[PDB]
RNA sequence: GGGGAGUACGGUCGCAAGAUUAAAACUCAAAUGAAUUGACGGGGGCCCGCACAAGCGGUGGAGCAUGUGGUUUAAUUCGAUGCAACGCGAAGAACCUUACCUACUCUUGACAUCCAGAGAACUUUUCAGAGAUGAAUUGGUGCCUUCGGGAACUCUGAGACAGGUGCUGCAUGGCUGUCGUCAGCUCGUGUUGUGAAAUGUUGGGUUAAGUCCCGCAACGAGCGCAACCCUUAUCCUUGUUUGCCAGCGAGUAAUGUCGGGAACUCCAGGGAGACUGCCGGUGAUAAACCGGAGGAAGGUGGGGAUGACGUCAAGUCAUCAUGGCCCUUACGAGUAGGGCUACACACGUGCUACAAUGGCGCAUACAGAGGGCGGCCAACUUGCGAAAGUGAGCGAAUCCCAAAAAGUGCGUCGUAGUCCGGAUUGGAGUCUGCAACUCGACUCCAUGAAGUCGGAAUCGCUAGUAAUCGUGGAUCAGAAUGCCACGG
């Protein structure tokens, strides 16, 4: 039914994950190579609070930025080698601090899967995020917890929202996550959106 | 995809780097006009042996990310489906939705 | 735009490319000293 | 308490019809009143959509293409099924793909981690076999040094494990269709009601719009509407090549050819512009409405994107993911040949026709958009031609694809199964590919079927629309009547 939220505005008020050009032939290498990046570094950084690999092509090299909760956690020189080895290019990593991680979309439905793979109430863990980010100072919020919800045999979708959250308006700065609480009763979807104010002035 | 239709295509691609020189080459005599009609037969005999999965014909294009063999774009490398979900995280630079 | 079926419903994508001349990460330069 | 039942039997009354008095067995866990919210009504009012009407062109009929069903088949994989499945998944099934079938083959395995030991990897060249594989044959045997070592690859063995397009979309995520871009859907607080709830959101106008304005026990707010985005109309500014050529001089068989120009077309960055802003009228001085000026543009300018809360246990476990289930010398794995292209037929969607607003030959004109390196292929020569030689240029405002076609000009056909139509088939080829038998496209030669505008019925369209005309693209070795897109 709706369009995602990060596609639309693309270009309008959200950048883009991967910035680099490429002419037809190594388009699609460098996509794979992006790809394998992201899949390895997901998969190493699972308790860094990752939100976001921001994959620049420099040249003949690769720079990633892993935006994290957790800068300390990040090690790095064998990020930068594994990186490298990948890409097989001399590779780069940097790290950004998400300063306020309970207003990162990507983290607080992060937060939400974890909490539901320990048996967490959903409506809890839900309720919990709205409000802390509701403090932090969003204009507004939607959590959307979609399954098995409590492991009842008939899949729901229950969702809370608290402030504005105008996806139809295009210079609205929402940020989108979709997260999966992987669980007994099968896999649990959190969508959440967070807005934090419309940008005039264009992106 | 299941693993070995995965798997096949894998060994396919290793046998078209592998032979590409020796494949092109042959067809290269099953053709040249000023070339000996017998000389020819001996270039279409050794292209009936070598691994018929050395042609590089017999590769499905198939999806990077999945291994869908529908519905792919080169461009990208990646099935529709996948195409899609990159573009709309914001992990295929420069594409975005169109309107005109 | 559908997993399956649904072939009316579908997404346009595109991607510009800009190309600027100059004759004294995401930029793909080209000196060509004639 | 509801049924049994105002019934049976008895009595009384009646000419009779029947009335009146009036049980029980048995049976059910309700029956019921009022009111609430919905849905529904062949109830009412008021409105909107190519909904109908008004038109225009179709389908239904023909031949083909394509999909589906059915049937057939060893297999004709699986899915999609009213709207909202049926040129759908599939943006392209000869092999591969492939999930199916038949046959040949293997079980720690095609794919993965772990562990141990051995061998660099690899490279020929060869026999057997449909091939998978197996046994023979040579060259090479490097890295990194703790130097019994690093790696890495190959191989074999071990059992944990692997594997499954197996099942469940009625266990799921994610994604999608649909109502429908319809104007709705709601909440907080207050108020009303014993309460479900109501109010707000109704009412008077208005609007494309729960759009806005007034009223009003509501006052505010949220998701939707609109706007913000892309594109298209006009203008300005900055720049000027690979595009431009007004004024420039000089050429060529012609060439923007080339000096030169920065004007213009254009390209692309930044701005300007449209707001009912202005005028008149109308209405409640409201909202707004009708009309006018200016203006490239007028009332949302045109088009796109953008799809509220939900509905259909709607679609998808076969893109992927995933709970459970199931299979693990087989429901896993490799290969070869079939098959998905079969056909008594039915349907859906298309294409091409039936001709003179035409065909046919000749002459001649005006596009937009896009793609291109194992690619697009100029020129030349050869061939009736497909093409082949052969050979530039171009990773592209440069080169190439590349020719626009409908049009116009002049002949011819003479209105018919034709100088309509193009099926089908015979034959000769080209091309792609290891390979075109099943089962490719294309060319040439010949062959010249149905069809003479299509029942009932039914579909699309309100303007640069429909209709018609070509053109490009994705997928792609090859294969487009489909699809996406572009202009006339």
């Amino acid at each position: 039914q709706k369009v995602h939220p990060n596609g639309i505005r693309l270009g309008i008020v959200k950048p883009w994950n991967a910035t680099w050009f490429a002419n037809t032939k190594d388009f699609a290498d460098n996509l794979d190579g992006d790809f394998k990046v992201r899949q390895f570094l997901t998969g190493e950084l699972k308790k860094a609070s990752l939100s976001r690999i921001v994959i620049e092509r420099p040249a003949k090299s690769i720079r990633v930025t892993i935006h994290t909760a957790r800068p300390g956690v990040v090690d790095v020189e064998k990020l930068r080698a594994a990186v490298a080895k990948i890409a097989g290019v001399p590779a780069q990593i940097n790290i950004a601090e998400v300063r306020k991680p309970e207003l990162d979309a990507q983290l607080v439905g992060d937060s939400i899967a974890s909490q539901l793979e320990r048996r967490v109430m959903f409506r809890r863990a839900m309720k919990r995020a709205v409000q802390n980010a509701m403090r932090l100072g969003a204009k507004g919020i939607k959590v959307e917890v979609s399954g098995r919800l409590g492991g009842a045999e008939i899949a729901r979708s229950e969702w809370y929202r608290e402030g504005r959250v105008p996806l139809h308006t295009l210079r609205a700065d929402i940020d989108y996550a979709t997260s999966s609480a992987h669980t007994q009763y099968g896999v649990i979807g959190i969508k959440t959106w967070i807005f934090k104010g419309e940008i005039l002035g264009g992106m | 995809a299941k693993n070995s239709m995965k798997a096949r295509e894998a060994k396919r691609a290793k046998l078209v780097a592998k032979f590409a020189e020796k494949r092109s080459a042959l067809k290269a005599i099953i053709s040249d006009v000023n070339a000996s009609e017998e000389d020819r037969w001996n270039a279409v005999l050794k292209l009936q042996s070598l691994p018929r999965d050395s042609s590089a014909s017999r590769q499905r294009n198939r999806c990077n990310q999945t291994g869908r063999p529908h519905g792919y774009l080169r461009k990208f490398g990646l099935s529709r489906i996948k195409v899609r979900e990159a573009c709309m995280k914001g992990e295929i630079p420069g594409l975005r939705k169109a309107s005109w | 735009i559908s997993p399956h079926v649904n072939k009316k419903a579908r997404d346009q994508y595109e991607i510009r490319t800009h190309k600027r001349l100059i004759d004294i990460a995401g930029v793909d330069v080209q000196i060509s000293l004639g």
